[PDB]
């Protein structure tokens, strides 16, 4: 119970049926997380909400990581890698900065 | 016995449903609901057998047992 | 119930650091049997790639001093017909007896070694 | 030294595996 | 822990060398329901079946005679990058004694 | 203070003579140091492949004895709190004897087909309440077909280090123990599960007594 979930993305991804043809999911991706260094994510969809939202937050809850962070204001150094196609260009600054990046990594 | 059911179904509880299931056939269940597999576990874990993790582990030891006595057998000589 | 993603190797550090955090509050057991008795080569999660292109695996190919006894004494005379058992260890025959024997008289020798060689074969055979 | 696994010169070599033309032309 | 150079040198397993045309005698390292898989140390075993002259002394402890022929028995098919295993020996069977 | 046995068992090493049960020449008399084909060789496996005799790979005896040394310990001072062993050997080479073996000790074995999540979802198909093993040695990783075990990926999804007779055809990627030696001689098998049988049954005993012994305290 202390772990904080929060929702992310949303999508309305059209699956497809039979009867009825498209119909609208969604494709849930919880953050488990409770600061100190703790972080994980999920994975799942379905087309109700409740019950995908409690499938993400099961599997990231099995699936959980303790990032090694130095002390409550930043990590250690910068990383920079490339998975895939995304480009990781992270900045180590002192206080008196504030989060400047994407609302989802502000909520990471 | 049978005879007080019987003469009961007879007189006070005449259903008439045509299908066989679901008349009036109330008996001790003692007999009648099921069983499942009780406890898996003791102290500290301890299954009742070294083929718990295989999944019915009832079949897999008698299997095992027929195949040692295959064995012993072998040492010897619907 | 623990992280478990094989993307880092081991488990021992991130249940160590699971620990630190709050999440686990009781510990299992096996900590300390761990701490106690490392292993040697660390599961350290690598890339299990496949030897490509001149990624070559310098392993050495083992060859004895007895291979040019035996390939002699197969050439010479004919081939094992001896029965090996080959089952309790260093075990002995007559063609491992002759084996032996001349692995005892090798080195030692520098003049010549066919002629000790044909002398065993025939005080074996005659 | 001499019980340890070293590299010799490959024995059990086959001469020249000829085909049929081993020296009649 | 005695000598590690001088046992791994002195092996059966070394001492028999390239095993080709090597008869070696040994016994049954486990009854099949209709072969004869006789062992007899090595890399493998080889596998057959029993034969009609005298196939009753083979026992769980007899010592009858081989052939060891390929004591691998491996070939690279079409595509398959790597081998083809098949753990057996296959050689020509002598008798008893 | 009844907590000693989380100390005072623990610093030492190779306390239940565990070093004298084998040795160098106990595996060279078992033909451990062997390897199957040079073919399918794995990567991670060319360290321990020390060299090899025409297309058959040969381990280095005193890193085989090391490795065994280690992970006998640690079975052993696992087994002193109980901890739950599995065996897994779906080759049908010694299954029987394995089982035997599990049957004689405390330890349980998985030499059969792995259904819907044996491990990682043991919750339906068994109790709820149920101590999953921590401790897993692959008597036979490699099952009939050229493929290893699925177990493997299992255990690293459970948080639990397991020990494997690792050879030549394996892929040591995650286990913490590996083991290197041969496979397809029957001594070797044989030498492994007795060694396996008397480890764990005097590491149980010495827990009984020990544990006793402090309880009284
Ligand atoms: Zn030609
Ligand atoms: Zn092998």
């Amino acid at each position: 119970e202390d772990f904080d979930t929060r929702i992310l993305e949303v999508r309305n991804v059209f699956t497809m049926t039979a009867k009825e043809g498209r119909k609208k999911s969604i494709r849930v991706l919880v953050a488990v997380g409770n600061g100190k260094g703790a972080a994980g994510f999920s994975i799942g969809k379905a087309t109700d909400r409740m019950d995908a939202f409690r499938k993400a937050k099961n599997r990231a809850v099995h699936h959980l990581h303790y990032i090694e962070r130095y002390e409550d204001h930043t990590i250690f150094h910068d990383i920079s890698l490339r998975f895939k196609r995304t480009h990781i260009k992270m900045k180590k600054q002192p206080k008196g900065y504030g989060l400047r990046c994407h609302r989802a990594i502000i909520t990471i | 016995t049978q005879e007080d059911i019987d003469r009961a179904i007879a007189y006070l509880f005449p259903s008439g449903l045509f299908e066989k299931r679901a008349r009036p056939v109330m008996k001790h269940p003692e007999q009648i609901f099921p069983r499942q597999r009780a406890i898996q576990w003791g102290e500290d874990g301890r299954p009742f057998h070294y083929l718990f993790y295989t999944g019915k582990q009832s079949y897999y030891s008698l299997m095992h047992d027929v195949y040692g006595m295959l064995l012993n057998l072998e040492k010897h000589q619907r | 119930a623990g992280s478990r993603l094989e993307t880092v190797g081991s488990i021992f550090s991130r249940t160590r650091d699971l620990v630190r955090a709050g999440v686990l509050k009781e510990k299992p057991l096996w900590f300390d049997v761990y701490d106690a008795f490392p292993p040697l080569r660390e599961p350290v999660f690598q890339r299990p790639r496949v030897r490509y292109g001149k990624a070559k695996a310098p392993i050495q190919d083992i060859w004895y001093h007895e291979d040019r006894i035996r390939a002699k004494f197969y050439s010479v005379y004919g081939s094992g017909q001896r029965a090996f058992d080959l089952f309790n260890p260093n075990f002995k025959s007559t063609c491992q007896r002759f084996v032996e024997k001349y692995t005892e008289l090798q080195k030692l020798g520098e003049t010549d070694e066919e002629k000790l060689f044909v002398e065993t074969g025939k005080a074996l055979l005659a | 030294n001499e019980d340890l696994p070293i590299s010799m010169e490959n024995p059990y070599k086959e001469p020249l595996k000829k085909c049929i033309l081993c020296g009649k032309h | 822990v005695e000598s590690f150079a001088s046992m791994l040198r002195h092996s059966p397993l070394t001492q028999m060398g390239p095993a080709k045309d090597k008869l070696v005698i040994g016994r049954i390292f486990h009854i099949v329901e209709n072969d004869l898989y006789i062992d007899f140390g090595g890399k493998f075993h080889c596998v057959c079946r029993r034969p009609e002259v005298d196939g009753e002394k083979y026992q769980k402890g007899t010592r009858v005679r081989l052939r060891l022929l390929d004591l691998e028995l491996t070939s690279r098919f079409l595509g398959a990058t790597t081998d083809t295993t098949v753990l057996e020996a296959n050689a020509v069977l002598l008798g008893i004694q | 203070f009844n907590d000693k046995i989380l100390n005072e068992p623990l610093k030492h090493s190779d306390f239940f003579n565990v070093k004298e049960l084998f040795s160098v020449r106990s595996l060279f008399d078992a033909r451990v140091h062997l390897g199957h084909k040079a073919g399918c060789r794995h990567r991670f496996m060319e360290p321990y492949i020390f060299g090899s005799r025409l297309d058959h790979d040969i381990i280095d005896l005193e890193q085989t004895a090391t490795h065994l040394q280690l992970a006998l310990n640690f079975t052993a001072h696992m087994a002193y709190r109980k901890g739950i062993i599995l065996f897994i050997s779906r080759n049908r080479q010694f299954s029987y004897l394995i089982e035997n073996m599990a049957r004689d000790c405390g330890e349980y074995a998985h030499t059969r087909y792995f259904r819907g999540g044996m491990l990682t979802n043991a919750r339906l198909l068994f109790g709820p309440t149920v101590r999953l093993p921590d401790l897993i040695i692959f008597l036979h990783t490699l099952n009939n077909i050229f493929e290893p075990h699925v177990a493997v990926r299992d255990a690293a999804k459970m948080n639990i280090p397991t020990v494997g007779i690792v050879d030549t055809n394996c892929n040591p990627c995650l286990i913490t123990y590996p083991v290197p030696g041969n496979d397809d001689s029957p001594l070797a098998v044989h030498l492994y599960c007795r060694l396996f049988q008397t480890a764990i049954t005097r590491a149980k005993e010495k827990r009984q007594q020990v544990e006793a012994l402090y309880r009284l305290q």
